[PDB]
Order: C-alpha cells, then structure tokens, then sequence
C-alpha cells in the first residue's frame, strides 16, 4: 500500500515526569522516537510539532471545572486544593507533576492534529505515540490518565468521517472511551482486555451499550497469558467481522504495550511479533486509521514495539540488529529489537474462547 | 553554589559519587542521529477548532479531615455538622461542639430547671408533650442516623459492617487438588460437563477450572459457564441453580420476602390445595410475613393448570 | 409424559436441595411472577444439559433493555454541567447518563496485582534507576542548550527549564535566580554544564554496574515456570498424582479401556535414558557392584523384552498385554514422562541448532565497547555441538556431579529461550526410576509378577485364554485391595494403551 | 418503651439503610410526599372520625409536635453521612434565595419513618413523666397503624435506573467521593 504516513512529536514530552516508583514515564516515547529516527524512517515519515491544545478544546468532553483545576494544579499549591483532588480522583492514583498541563496539552493537541490531518486528506496514516490516556472519563482522572485525547480525536474524525471504530488491544478494558461513547451508535469501542479483580474492573461480555449504542460496544474479557497465536486467533475474526457488519469510515487503535511480555504490571503473554500482528491486520483493511500509545511500563520493549509497528506501517520490515541509539544501554543483554515471551502457563481455553466469539457475533448480529 | 543539591537518590546516592562499590561487588562477575527532527517537525495547526480531638468523627465515627473544639476533643467532619461548614468557609473563630457551647455557655446547674420549666409553658399552648424534648436536642451534639438495635435484630440475615454500613449473608500453577473433595477424596463433578476434567501434570492444559458454588456447593466449571476468573475478593459466588428472588415484572417490582426471627416468624398451611395467589415466599413440604407451606405436589397442578390455561388463550 | 417427566426431572438432578429450588423457580412462574424468559433460562440451566427433556418442554410450553452491569444511571438534575467546547454534535454524541467508576464495578473490595519474581523487580529497579538519571540529564541538557541559544542571541516549554533550575538550586536561591534571568545567564549555563557532567559521569559508571547486574538476572525474571519447576515435579510426580489422574479419566468416561494412551514416534531416546541410568547407576554410592549389575541388566532386559528393539544394538550406540500393580505401572510412568521430556527436547532440535549456530552479534557496540562471554568462558554456548547431544551431555556431567544446577538452568535457559525447564530435575527423575527398577525386583510379588509377564510375552502366541489366566495368576501373588493395571502394548506400531482397572476383576 | 413497629415497617427501614449506606443512593428530594401532607391527611382521615373533643385535639397537638420535632432533628440525627453532602446542598441552594429552610417541606415519609423509630431511645434521656409516655406511645402506635393501612402510596417499588419518578437516585462518582471522602 505504501500509505503516506504523518508522525507528530514533540521534543520537550520527554522532560515530564511523573513520581520517582511511578509506573508511567512519557521517556518511553523518547526512546521510541530515537528508535525510528536513528533506523532512517524519517525519510519515511513526515514530522509534525502538533500545537498544544487549548483550555475550549478539551472542554469539548471535560468539564469546565476539571479543566481550570488542571490547569492551576501544582505541587506546591496542592493544599489549597482539597475538595477538587478528591472529586477529580488527582490524588494518589494519577499525582501532580510541574508539566501535568503542559503534557495534557501537547498530548491532546497532538490528538486533534492527526484527527484533523485524517479528516483534511493530508494522510491516510498518522501516528501520536504521546496520546493513549483512554481511562479519565470528562470530570476526573484514573487509570494515571488525566485527559481523554482519544474522545477530542473521534470527535475530530466524526466531523468528516459518519462511523468511527476504536480499537483498544490494551489488557486494561477501554473505560473512559466506552463511556464517551456508550449510547451513539457512530462509535464503535472494542477493547481486548484481562478481565477479572483487575483495575479496570468493568468491560464484561455483556456491556453492549444503551440506547441507541445497543450492540455498539464491544467488551473482550481475557484470561492471564494469552500467546501471540491465541490473541491473534480471537482478534482476527472479531476484527473481521466488525469491518463487515458496521463499516466505519474510520479506525483508532490504541497500541499499548500493557500486553507485551515483561511488563510491569500486565499479566499477558504478547510478544513483539505478536502486538504488532494485531496493527498489520487492521492496516491491511485500507480505511483511514489512526495509532495512540497508551499502556506500556518497561519502556525499552514498548519503544521497540513503537519502532517495530512505525516501521510495519510503512510496509517496511526493521532488522534485528540494533542503530545504535542515545540510550544503547537500556537494551541489555543482545541489543536485538525484539521482545521474547516468558514461559508461563495460558489460561485461555478453546471453549471459553469461542462462548466468547459467539456472544460477540450474536451481539454483533443487529449491527449491519 | 550550592552544597546541598547532593541530597538522594533512587541509588541510594546523591548521584554523584558512583556505583557505591559494595554495590559493584554485589552485582558484578568478579540513518542518521537525533539532531535532525526539529529541521523536520513541521509545526501542524490544521485543527478544525484551531479558530477558537480525636482520630474519628463525633458524629459518623470515621476517619478523615476533623475540626475539633478546644474545650471538647471531640472532632467533628465538615459534613458530619450541623450546619455542614465548607472548609473554604472556615468560621476562623472559637468553635465549640453543640454540647460543648450549651456546657460552656447556658451551664446555670441551679437555674436550669427554670429554662426547662420556661420552655415548657412556652409550648403548652400548642405542644406540651414534645416541648421536654425540643428544649433537649439543643443540648445534644449533631449525630449519623443509626437503626435502634432491634429494627436489625428482627432479621437474622442482617448484620451491621465496619463503619455502620448494612451487610447480609452474601458479603464472604498446575494445581489438581482443587479437583478433589478435600472432605470425602472424591472428585468434584461439574454440573455441565458431568466432568471434573484433572487433566495431567505432564499436560496441564488438558485441566479445566472448577469453583464448587459458594450456596449450594454444586461444582462448576470456569468454561462450562462463562465466566473469566474466579471470586476472591468480592460476594460469595451463587450458582445460576438458584431462585432470583428479585423479578422485574414487565414494569414492576417483586422481591422476596426478608427472613424474620423464629420466634415473630408465624407459619399457615392453607386447606385448599388446589390453587392459592400467594407470592413466592414458600416452604416445600403481624400476618404480613408469614411463610406459606407450598405442598409440592400441589405445584404439580398449579403449574399444569397455569399452562394449559395460557395454551388455551392463544390458541384462540 | 408429563408426570414421568417431572419424575424424570427429580432423578437427572439428584439433590434435593436443588430439586427444592426448581420446585420453588417453577411456583413463582406458576404465581405470575415470573416471565417466560427467565423460567426458560433456568429449566436450561437446570436440565438444558439434557437434550430430549429440555426439547419437549421447549415445545410443550409454546415456548417457540439490556442494561450493563457496571453501568449506573444518573438522575437528569445530575448531568447538566457547561462545557465550553461541547458544541450541538459534541452533545449529540456523548454520553452522560451512565457512568462506570470501577469502584462500584469492584464491589468496594479492590483489585489483585499479578505476581512477579525478585529478578523482575531488580530489573524494575534498574529500570528506575536509569529513568531518573537519564531524565535528570536530559532535562538538564536541554537547559543547557536554551541557555546556549539565549548567550549566543545575548552577545550584541514554560516549566522545564524552571524545574532544573529549580532542582540544580537547592538553596531556595533557585527562584531569586529564575527571577534575575526573566529579567546572568552564562553563570547558570556554566553551573548547569558543570552538573550535567558530574551526571554524565556517575551515569556512565551506573551505566556499566546496572550492565552487568542485568546479564546476570534477566533470563532468569522470564523463567516464569522454570524457577519453581524443581518443588512441583517433586510434589506432582507421586504415586497418588498419576492414581488420582487415571481415576478421573476413568470416572469422566464412567460418566459418558483406553484410559492412558501413550505413541512412541523414536526409537534412539531409548538409548539416551539407557546411557542416563548406567551413568546414575555407576556414580550412585548406595547400591552394590552387584545390585548395580543388576540394576542395568534388568533394565536392559525389560525394555528389549517390551520394545523389542534389540539385544545387542542397545549395548552398543501381534499385541501383547500387561498386567501390572502399582509398582511396575509407577516404573512405566516414570520412564514415560523421561521420554516424553526427552522427545519433547529432540523434536525441536533443529530450530535452536540453527538459531544458537546464526545467532548475529551487533557490531555497533557489542563486539566494540562490552563483551559478555561469562557462559562462553565455561563453554556451555552450544557452540556446534548439536542442542539434544550437548543437553545429553550436560545432563550427564550433571549426573557425575561436576556441573552445577545453577549454571545448568542457566545455559538451558540462554540456549532454549526458557523453553526446556522440564529438564532442570532430569537426575532425580532418573534416580527416582532407578530406585523404582530396584523396588520392583526386591520384591517377591512383583518378581513374579514381572515373571509371569516375561513368560506371557515370550509366549508370544496365545488363545484368548491368556488373557484371562494371566489375570488369575496375577491375581494369585495380588491382594484383594490394592489396584491392576492392564498396560496393553502394540509392538507394530509403538503404542502403548494402559486401562485402570481398580477392582474390576473380582 | 416496648414500641410495636410492624414488621414491614421494620423491612422498609432496613431496606432505606442498605439503599443509602450501601447502594450510595439518596432519598429523592424533595419528596413528592413530604411529611406535611402526608400527616395533614392523617389528621384529616383521623381526627373526623375521633367526636371527643380531647381526643380530636390532642392528635392536632402531636401533629404539630412531629412536625416540629421533625424539623428540628432532620438535620441533628435522622440523617446519614452520605445524605449530609445533600443536607448541605439544599442548604446552600436555601441560602442563595433567602428562604429558610423547611425540611418538612423536603423530606417525607421516610424520614419521619426513621424519625419514630429512637423515639422511646429519645425520651428515655429525658425527665418525661411516665403517665404522658403511655400516652406519646399510644399516638405513636396509632399513627403507625394508621400508615400500616396506607403503605402502597409512600413505599413504592421503582428502579431509579427504569424510572426517574424512582424514590431514590443513583449518586455520582463525584457526589460519592464528595460525601464520603472528607
Ligand atoms: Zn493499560
Ligand atoms: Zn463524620
Ligand atoms: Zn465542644
Ligand atoms: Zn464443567
Ligand atoms: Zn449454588
């Protein structure tokens, strides 16, 4: 296909941090960024600086509220904001840095910049690997994810495009998306994530939507260890029969790298070969798409999952070996660009899995 | 400069020393770069709206932000008063507990017989049989709603939690000895699957998981019903062999009577026999929640009555 | 129909106490309390395993929202707040009613974190290590360079230069400094190119020991199995695992001969464990030079007698039924499960030859800056030397005792990619069957059972007599309590069927 | 005293705890019954029956009485502490147009359920003489009755999330955190 593809970054997202054990480092899209530069895909991209978005731009899902106490939020005045930490959810779980606006800005605008470049024709392939906070839900933050930039970009994309998919491949069920989107009709949310006394405790087979979105959301609820072959044999189909049922003129994927194996706090068994599988599928379909990195702890595998699939979007297949980037050291023992799965048992079963298939069909019967 | 800008680090160190050699000992043995981009990253604005005392509560008895007296330590919540105080709205002044200004300010031990006696003429004209008790909730300190200690009492199945809240009786590698009774060594079978499904330590795949259903101890597999893990922290786990005992009929609302105590709980058996409109509290074999005795055989025909009467009507 | 229906209903469910739950389903249909939906789901989830009562209640009954449950709806006084940016199809779209918040999703009890071994979390602490120096420097750096950029202009992105600064000057100085340059930049460049080279220093040495703390560690984090693989084949390979196995398979097939079935697709591995017992045998200090002798000539025999294979090509690298007790099918299990790890092992071979054999070395830094040749030094690489001969050397060196557990897992692990755990415990495995082979012929019943077979096997021509006074003379030297095995053998094609019978026989 | 609440009574108060103490759900306020006309219509269904003119008073006197008391208490001990965040709400509501607040004019029905049922744990930290406690009892039994008769307009059964008419409604996230958090 050759597809044009629009990539945004910006330099400064990798100087905000979160807290000193926290489990999320924006870093990793550094180490991302520096993979694909130094493997020469720049000249394969076109590279665009995103302008950060702005307070009536994120008001568009967030309330007015939640977006002023964002935006004057800091360490250092904290305790001058009691009340509004404990509506928000800004306490513990998602904490105050110095750049927390800043980088909910550059994220959010990055967002809308490539839902905006999809709707204008600029590109049929975009890629915003600083987005992917699909947890906060237009009035508080969870999930370590304060704004919502997936809603503001299907917002974006509904202005040109009448159906929209949203596919989130993250062991975290897609929360705040499914929310947004839980009664339209023109936004179709499938997550593939662990269920069970897992975080986000909810994405059960049997949350299709109300009113209107009846049978427009899509829950995946998956057991511990699933293998490249498994996920991809219950990806696959579902995918497909999406695509044939519901025909949207449009397709968010949020690529996090929860999923693969080693991280810190997932419990699958997805390897490099078989997260980026999932992304080569639904390329392979020819409708305009989009890409968020969202999950993701160990940030040396999930930026060589980011290259792999930056590469694999430009019909281009990236070699073993590594270029040598800034941060050489992080990739231990063989420096290859690869991610190897454990050998922990897969609890995932073949009936389990096809009870699963055939809910999902017969929700997806009265789609088309 | 600045000598205290070494102060720690995730290393343990004020990241500047070095590898802290205990540490070396401890874990040792014995195309082009990025400079590029920002000649590169074209600044996109092509956005469409780019055009635009204590350590609990006095009166809930839980934990959380407190404003106690100086003269009581009692500390009292923000919501937990009377009126609710916004903390941005704070009085900035001496606070005393309800109790604590009535024993501080009115305390006349001699004379307040007369404020009680005032007040009770006060209200003789209207009410004299409440006047003793609205002159008393002025001396009391604002309190949480708690149930009396026997509206509970009277339902066996209700108890009371940590911080009052209601609870009832639904509140609670390769591994084969999930499998076995534990109690009696036999296998546990599987209503569905009429299986137990071990498998083999050699080949655990071939294992498939059992829960044996908290209620009624029948044992289901993980795979028979759907269902992607088991329940640990949550309700105990019911088995779908139950009665709902909650109906939306279509709408409307039926719930199944709440289990009373022995000795208020009264039994009848009725001497028909053949067709009773009785609600679903049953019993196989004050008269608001009396339990009545079903006779099972006389389901037999209430039941086939029923459905011959609906195959009657829509048959014409 | 209808009676001997319900009779037939008590019968399948076979409790009482869930008999009394239909019972009391059915009156609160019989009520007008319950539709015809749920009253069919619950006669399906009740007898729908049955097909032939479920299908008539189906078609004699004239049988012929979906709201979430994690989903609230909120009252309509509770949902209009102003959004700015939400415009008419911004408000058409979105959803404001229902609302998850997992809280309420995980009945206020939490949830449980996956469990991750100590390697794992020493990486994870080199992990942050190196995120809080890399950010450090990085931030500083860019500091540097807008400082640079600000001399450079001075000589005729709100926050992050403050947050350096800020962290560089300790003092509480930092924001009077901040303050004079919104209005002495070189000093603070100078300061700041002066601390990111300390930085750089102390990141370059952490760089090297957190290096070598990571070879020595992460193939052991993904051996997930492999840590523990040594405690649960010493608990999971007893007697009662493989009785208890075999019982369920017979019990889920009761509930509706070929219980066990095992296929042999090689003939060479035989040898492999042949050559693993003498070499156990000899190194053993706890048999004779006799029973030793003994050992390895019964078990020669054995085998040649079962497999037939051969006599002396082992010495030098028709269905036949048997009728065993608990000893001899635990012998027989035993080497089964090395057999089938051994199999398991060989089958594959040929990706990790190649793989270990076109294993590319990265040139950029690897072969110029760190080299790592600390299992290559001990010259367990699999360098040539073919996977499942050089595993069935190292197996045997770690037999005689001059290869240690450690560096054996380890080299498994570099050389399978934590694909070969099995293989961790292959020596007790062996002395395990070698006691059970001693066990068996120590003893005056199963000598003569084990005679019995020889002479049947040898037979090797019966009537269907055999069968039935083999059994009997099993039986004669056999207790009344203690269970057969009837472990059937089809020489023709190397498959081994085995049928448990407990007490079948009497 | 020996207060013979009946025992659906009883349940419908155990069923008010475990909606707001557990479900997180508060009274719909305010009420479409709020205690005025509900206990205006017991007087009026009662006291024209009653031909004693002490007798047809005193039931206007203890009216009066549980509409006072009620109005002084509402906010002291009949209500939760999740149910405080919406006390506070209506107070401030209250205050932003000058109207002091009637919480008779609110809450009703179930909160005056909750209001008789500490009232002989009320009087007994009191000096209330025993010949008037018999009586306080008796009005209070009677009343009750008189509710017992009349129970399928006051306790309805409705799903808030089938019908916005529901006596109680689902409380937000924020609401909850709110409520519950300081
Ligand atoms: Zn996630
Ligand atoms: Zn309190
Ligand atoms: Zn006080
Ligand atoms: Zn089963
Ligand atoms: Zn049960």
């Amino acid at each position: 296909d050759k597809r044009r593809v629009a990539y945004f970054y910006d330099a400064d997202v990798g100087n905000y941090a979160y807290g000193a054990g926290h489990p999320m480092k924006p870093h990793r899209i550094r180490m991302a960024h520096s993979l694909i530069m130094n493997y020469g895909l720049y000249k394969k991209m076109e590279i665009y600086r995103a302008k950060p978005a702005t307070k009536q731009e994120m008001c568009q899902f967030h309330t007015d509220e939640y977006i002023d106490f964002l935006s004057r939020v800091t360490p250092d005045n904290l305790e001058m904001f009691k009340r509004e930490s404990v509506k928000f959810n800004v306490g513990d779980d998602c904490p105050v840095f110095d750049g927390l606006y800043e980088y909910c800005s550059i994220s959010g605008g990055g967002s809308m910049e490539g839902a905006a470049r999809l709707n204008r024709g600029k590109c049929d392939v975009a890629v915003n690997y600083a987005g992917g906070l699909h947890h906060a839900k237009k009035s508080e933050a969870s999930g370590f994810c304060y704004l919502n930039d997936i809603v503001l970009g299907i917002i974006e994309l509904l202005r040109y495009h009448p159906r929209v998919l949203y596919i989130d491949i993250d062991v975290h069920h897609g929360d705040g998306v499914e929310e947004a989107f839980y009664t339209t009709d023109r936004v179709m949310t499938c997550s593939f994530h662990k269920y069970g006394e897992f975080f986000p405790g909810t994405g059960e087979l049997r949350d299709i939507g109300v009113g209107a979105g009846k049978n427009y959301a899509v829950n995946v609820p998956l057991r511990d260890g699933i293998d490249d072959a498994t996920y991809r044999s219950v990806f696959e189909p579902v995918i497909k029969k999406i695509m044939e049922w519901y025909q949207p003129s449009a397709v968010v994927l949020q690529c996090g790298g929860d999923s693969l194996s080693g991280d810190r706090l997932g419990c699958f068994n997805l390897s490099m070969e078989g997260h980026a599988n999932c992304v080569n599928y639904v390329k392979s379909f020819g409708i305009p798409m989009m890409v968020v990195g969202g999950g993701g702890y160990t940030m040396r595998n999930v930026a060589r999952t980011w290259c792999f699939e930056t590469g694999l979007l430009n019909n281009v297949v990236l070699d073993k070996d590594l270029p040598y980037n800034e941060y050489y050291e992080y990739y231990g023992p063989d420096y290859k660009l690869s991610v190897r799965p454990s050998n922990m048992f897969n609890v995932n079963t073949p009936e389990y899995l096809d009870k699963v298939m055939t809910n999902i069909f017969a929700n997806l019967e009265n789609t088309k | 400069t600045i000598s205290e800008d070494s102060k720690v680090s995730v290393t343990g160190l004020p990241l500047n020393k070095g590898p802290s050699e205990k540490i070396k000992r401890e874990s040792l043995w014995n195309d082009l770069k990025t400079f590029l981009t920002e000649n590169m990253t074209e600044e996109s604005n092509i956005r469409s709206t780019i055009g635009w005392n204590e350590d609990f509560c006095s009166a809930c008895n839980q934990s959380g932000s407190f404003l106690c007296c100086d003269t009581c330590p009692k500390s009292f919540h923000f919501l937990c008063l009377d009126p609710p105080i916004d903390p941005n709205n704070l009085p900035k002044g001496d606070w005393h507990c309800n109790e604590c200004k009535f024993k501080i300010f009115i305390n006349n031990s001699m004379a307040t017989l007369k404020k009680i006696e005032s007040n009770f003429i006060k209200q003789n004209n209207n009410v004299k049989i409440f006047a003793k008790l609205l002159f008393n909730i002025d001396s009391h300190n604002p309190k949480q709603f708690q149930l009396p200690n026997y509206i509970k009492e009277t339902f066996p199945a209700v108890k009371t939690g940590s911080r009052g809240q209601y609870s009832d009786e639904n509140d609670k590698s390769y591994n084969p000895d999930t499998h076995i009774d534990s109690n009696s060594g036999k296998f546990l079978i599987c209503y569905k699957c009429n299986q137990t499904r071990l498998g083999s330590w050699s080949h655990p795949e071939n294992s498939r998981l059992i829960m044996t259903c908290d209620y009624c101890q029948t044992p289901w597999h993980l795979d028979c019903v759907p269902r992607a893990s088991f329940k640990n922290l949550g309700s105990k786990w019911k088995c779908p062999l139950h009665s709902p005992t909650k109906v939306y009929k279509k709408y409307k609302v039926w719930k199944k009577q709440r289990l009373i105590n022995k000795k208020n709980q009264l039994y009848y058996e009725p001497l028909q026999k053949i067709g009773y409109q009785n609600n679903g509290n049953i019993q196989i074999i004050n008269q608001d929640f009396k339990i009545t005795q079903i006779d099972e055989n006389s389901i037999k025909y209430d039941f086939f009555d029923k459905i011959y009467k609906s195959k009657m009507v829509q048959k014409r | 129909e209808e009676v001997t229906f319900f009779e037939k209903a008590k019968r399948y469910i076979g409790n009482k106490h869930l008999y009394t739950e239909f019972l009391k389903i059915l009156n609160l249909y019989s009520q007008d309390i319950l539709d015809l939906d749920d009253l069919v789901e619950k006669v399906d989830f009740y007898l729908g395993s049955n097909k032939e009562l479920f299908t008539w209640f189906k078609n004699f009954v004239g049988y012929q929202e979906a709201f979430g449950p994690s989903y609230k709806r909120l009252p309509k006084s509770d949902t209009f707040m102003p959004c700015s940016g939400r415009d008419d199809m911004c408000w058409e779209v979105l959803n404001d009613e229902w609302v998850g918040h997992p809280v309420w999703a995980s009945e206020d009890s939490g949830f449980i974190a996956h469990r991750k071994n100590q390697y794992e979390e020493t990486l994870f602490k080199i992990e942050e290590e190196r995120h809080e120096y890399d950010f450090y420097i990085e931030s500083n750096l860019r500091t540097i360079q807008c400082l640079e950029t600000i001399v450079n202009k001075i000589e005729n992105s709100m926050t992050i230069y403050k947050k350096v600064i800020r962290k560089v000057y300790d003092k509480e100085r930092g924001f009077e400094i901040i303050d004079a340059l919104h209005e002495t930049a070189p000093v603070v460049l100078k300061r700041l190119k002066q601390k990111d080279e300390e930085w750089r220093r102390a990141q370059r040495e952490w760089n090297k020991v957190w290096r070598e703390l990571e070879q020595k560690v992460f193939f052991k984090s993904l051996d997930h199995l492999g840590l523990t693989f040594k405690q649960a084949d010493k608990k999971l390979l007893t007697t009662k695992q493989l009785i208890s196995e075999i019982s369920s398979i017979k019990v889920d097939q009761t509930n509706k001969k070929s219980q066990l079935d095992f296929d042999f697709p090689d003939k060479n591995i035989f040898y492999d464990i042949l050559c693993l017992a003498d070499t156990f045998i000899t190194h053993t200090t706890a048999y004779s030079n006799p029973d030793k002798e003994r050992l390895k000539d019964l078990l020669k025999y054995f085998i040649s007698l079962f497999f037939s294979i051969s006599f002396e090509k082992i010495e030098e690298s028709s269905i036949f039924n048997l009728f065993a007790n608990t000893n001899i099918y635990i012998f027989f299990r035993h080497w089964t499960t090395i057999y089938e790890r051994l199999l398991e092992i060989k089958q594959m071979n040929e990706r990790v030859t190649k793989e270990i054999n076109t294993r590319s070395t990265v040139t950029f830094a690897k072969d110029l800056d760190l080299l790592s040749s600390q299992l290559s030094e001990m010259g367990l690489d699999f360098v040539g030397e073919d996977a499942y001969k050089q595993v069935l050397r190292l197996s045997r060196r770690l037999i005689n005792g001059d290869l240690e557990h450690q560096w054996f897992e380890e080299s498994l692990r570099q050389a399978y990619n934590n694909k070969a755990f099995k293989l961790y415990t292959i020596d007790k495995v062996t002395q395990s069957l070698v006691k059970h082979a001693h066990t068996l012929m120590t003893d005056a019943k199963t000598a003569e059972i084990m005679a019995l077979f020889v002479k049947d096997r040898n037979a090797s021509t019966t009537s269907a007599k055999d069968q039935i006074i083999y059994r009997l003379q099993v039986r004669s030297h056999m207790s009344n309590t203690e269970n057969m095995f009837r472990i059937e053998f089809d020489k023709r094609t190397l498959h081994v069927s085995i049928q448990y019978i407990a007490l079948d026989d009497l | 005293i020996s207060l013979q609440i009946p025992i659906k009574l009883k349940s419908v108060l155990v069923d008010d705890w475990e909606y707001v103490t557990k479900d997180k759900k508060i009274c719909r306020l305010p009420a479409d019954v709020t205690v005025e006309m509900v206990l205006n219509k017991y007087e009026h269904e009662v006291s024209q029956e009653l031909e004693s003119p002490g007798s047809q008073s005193q039931l206007s006197e203890y009216c009066a009485g549980l509409k006072l008391y009620f109005d002084k208490c509402l906010g002291n001990m009949l209500l939760y502490r999740l149910e405080r965040l919406q006390y506070d709400e209506l107070l401030k509501k209250s205050s932003k147009d000058q109207k002091p607040l009637v919480p008779i004019r609110i809450y009703g029905a179930i909160h005056l359920l909750r209001l008789i049922s500490v009232l002989p744990e009320l009087i007994s930290s009191t000096t209330m003489d025993l010949q008037s406690c018999q009586l306080l009892i008796k009005q209070t039994e009677d009343f009750l009755v008189w509710l017992l008769m009349h129970v399928d307009e006051y306790f309805n059964d409705k799903d808030p999330n089938r019908s916005d008419d529901a006596l109680y409604v689902n409380t937000s996230s924020q609401y909850e955190g709110v409520a519950l958090g300081m």
